[PDB]
RNA sequence: GGGCUUAAGUUAUCCGCCGAAGCUGUGGCAACCUGUGUGGUUGGGUAGGGGAGCGUCGUGUCAGUGGUGAAGCUGCCGGGU
């Protein structure tokens, strides 16, 4: 029972060439070269799906820092004040408030100022 | 009028009529759930303390179960022959916010 | 009234043949022999 | 279970009666055992005349194609090496026999279970004979259609001179005709019903009985 | 008997096998895991053996 | 590295925060143990051991299907760990 490889073989090649359908040069034309980049692409995507948490937290923290420093309060004192006041609104909602509802963010800044240890 | 609410260890800025992508919950479609609120803003009026947030109820209804994007994991390390393929969908649940009653 | 299409072997009676050197998801590449040496290519006699 | 039961000889309308011995026609239907016996049967049926030429049997290829070193080509030893186009096949098929030495007790029991399943399902009929005088296929087609359906087995045993029944049922293409000394599990399982001639059933019982 | 409260604050990686087995015997399995043990000298000994990896209370 | 002594240097001390795939929260999958209502523990991995599968070709049987268009090839829209 001789078996010809082509019908079964082309499936993974079509899959990989589809996955590599925006790459430059040989990486989008040649299966072997596309295969190497798809390994790197998968590794990068896995790494970046976990680094995305930190990237977005850093962005939120920077925006909160800017918005609170506009009110004469540093980010660390602002966060400690919120923690002491017991308001568990997170970095994300706080950044969205800073960009969108600056008055609500400033009210939270006042809450943190009042909840400061003052020591 | 809008509320910073929490659901399933993740927070949302919701308003009446909004559609929110909630972590999957057991309640069946068309039923109603209460989202725990962490902040309420009614315009130059910000309710933040626990005692007052206890009295406010954010009520919403379940619309259906939706799936996230298909994620393809290929764990790989060079010069060892090691590969591991995997997939993921991460089902969630639609929610429509019906009211923020103080 | 069995009919030929209802004849199946007992579970565990027909173990699948392990096919070696068919990719790194199974006994691929070195085919369960390791790297280099006599055992990489032939065998060692039992009297040796 | 070893109950002996009674079926009625027909000859179209009605005749005397015949006994199914029970010890055969009423035993357990070990499906794995029947499967193994049938698989061994088909393996024995295999012919297995398949062959390929190895690198030693492919024509030519005696000399080294070129020098070992200095050419910039890969080291080759023969033009008929397996990796070459037109070279020998490494582990291709060779002629062999697929027959399996299934034990006698296993083969016989499988046959008993296969017969017993449709004995309990009432798919064995016994006729005195099909066709009278000279032999047509129209007559027996009728006798059998009167019996039931058209995925049939016929037993006539009489290995030398039962030409009437044999040649009558030979050309149906939904009938398999056998001598009682060749029942075999594969054919019994493939049959949806068996019709024995009176002599066929008698000879099978005489050949094997407790 | 004062019901010692022991929690793991450092990982067992690169620690001595003695220390890792002491953590296992105490029942601590992760960083931040807490167990309650009696004020028995054997448990005081385990705590002092892995004193750089755990904290103890009453 | 920019720059820094008007410390952004050293040191003692106090108050905060940042910070990992660690921990916790939430949702899904899996292996094992356990009395079997619960729950517990676990799931980086080369050589390598064990287990369970996908796809190709041939073939017994049954059910079929095909010029109202099979195979192959090639789009789109989807699905599964
Ligand atoms: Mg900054
Ligand atoms: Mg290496
Ligand atoms: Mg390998
Ligand atoms: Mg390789
Ligand atoms: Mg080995
Ligand atoms: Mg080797
Ligand atoms: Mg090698
Ligand atoms: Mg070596
Ligand atoms: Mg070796
Ligand atoms: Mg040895
Ligand atoms: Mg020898
Ligand atoms: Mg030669
Ligand atoms: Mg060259
Ligand atoms: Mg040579
Ligand atoms: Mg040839
Ligand atoms: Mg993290
Ligand atoms: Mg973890
Ligand atoms: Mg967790
Ligand atoms: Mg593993
Ligand atoms: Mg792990
Ligand atoms: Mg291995
Ligand atoms: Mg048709
Ligand atoms: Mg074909």
């Amino acid at each position: 029972a001789r078996v010809k490889r082509s019908v079964n073989a082309k499936k993974k090649r079509r899959e990989v060439l589809d996955q590599a359908s925006g790459y430059r040069g040989q990486r989008s034309r040649l299966y072997r070269k596309a295969k190497e980049q798809t390994l790197h692409s998968a590794t990068y995507s896995f790494r970046d799906r976990r680094a995305k948490k930190g990237d977005f937290r850093s962005l939120w923290i920077q925006r909160i820092n800017a918005a609170s420093r506009a009110q004469g309060m540093t980010y660390n004192r602002f966060i400690n004040g919120l923690k002491n006041a017991g308001v568990e609104v997170d970095r994300k909602m706080l950044a969205e408030l800073a960009v969108s509802d600056i008055n609500a963010f400033n009210s939270l800044v006042e809450v943190a100022k009042a909840s400061q240890p003052q020591n | 009028m809008y509320a910073i609410v929490r659901s399933g260890g993740r927070q949302h800025k919701v308003a009446v009529g909004d559609v929110v992508e909630i972590d999957k919950v057991a309640d069946e479609a068309g039923s109603s759930i209460e989202l725990t609120p962490l902040l309420v803003v009614d315009g130059e009026s910000v309710t933040s303390d626990k005692d007052a947030l206890g009295k406010v109820k954010v009520t919403a209804e379940v619309l259906g179960e939706t799936k996230g994007p298909k994620i393809r994991i290929l764990k790989y390390k060079n010069k060892t022959g090691y590969k591991k393929r995997q997939g993921h969908r991460q089902k969630y649940t639609q929610v429509k916010v019906t009211g923020i009653e103080g | 009234a069995i009919e030929l299409h209802d004849l199946k072997p007992a579970p565990g009676a027909h173990k699948a043949k392990t096919r070696v050197g068919r990719g790194e998801g199974s006994k691929g590449k070195t085919a369960g022999r390791g790297t280099k040496g006599t055992g990489a290519r032939k065998n060692v006699p039992e009297f040796f | 279970e070893t109950k002996t039961i009674d079926v009625l000889d027909v000859k179209g309308k009605k005749a005397g009666s015949a006994e199914l011995p029970g010890d055969l026609f009423d035993v357990n239907t070990n499906i794995p055992l029947i499967h193994q016996v049938v698989v061994a049967q088909l393996a024995a049926a295999r012919q297995g005349t398949h062959a390929t030429k190895t690198r030693g049997q492919v024509s030519g290829g005696g000399k080294k194609p070129w020098r070992q070193k200095g050419t910039g080509r890969a080291r080759q030893g023969s033009t008929r090496a397996p990796q070459w186009v037109g070279g020998g096949t490494v582990h291709g098929p060779q002629p062999r026999s697929y027959a399996q030495r299934t034990p006698k007790k296993m083969v016989g029991a499988a046959l008993r279970g296969a017969l017993s399943d449709m004995a309990r399902d009432n798919r064995i009929f016994v006729v005195t004979s099909l066709v009278d005088g000279d032999k047509p296929s129209t007559k027996q087609a009728k006798a059998v259609l009167s019996g039931l359906a058209e995925l049939r087995k016929v037993l006539v045993v009489l290995d030398r001179s039962d030409e009437i029944d044999w040649l009558s049922v030979r050309n149906l293409s939904e009938v398999h005709v056998l001598a009682a000394d060749q029942l075999n599990t594969y054919d019994v399982v493939n049959a949806r019903t068996i019709v024995f001639s009176q002599a066929g059933l008698d000879a099978f019982v005489g050949a094997r009985s407790a | 008997m004062s019901k010692l409260k022991i929690t793991q604050i450092k990982s067992g990686i690169a620690t001595k096998p003695n220390h890792r087995e002491t953590l296992r015997s105490l029942g601590l399995k992760r960083i931040g895991d807490t167990v309650i043990k009696e004020d028995r000298p054997e448990f005081r000994g385990m705590v002092r053996t892995v004193r750089h990896l755990v904290t103890m209370e009453e």
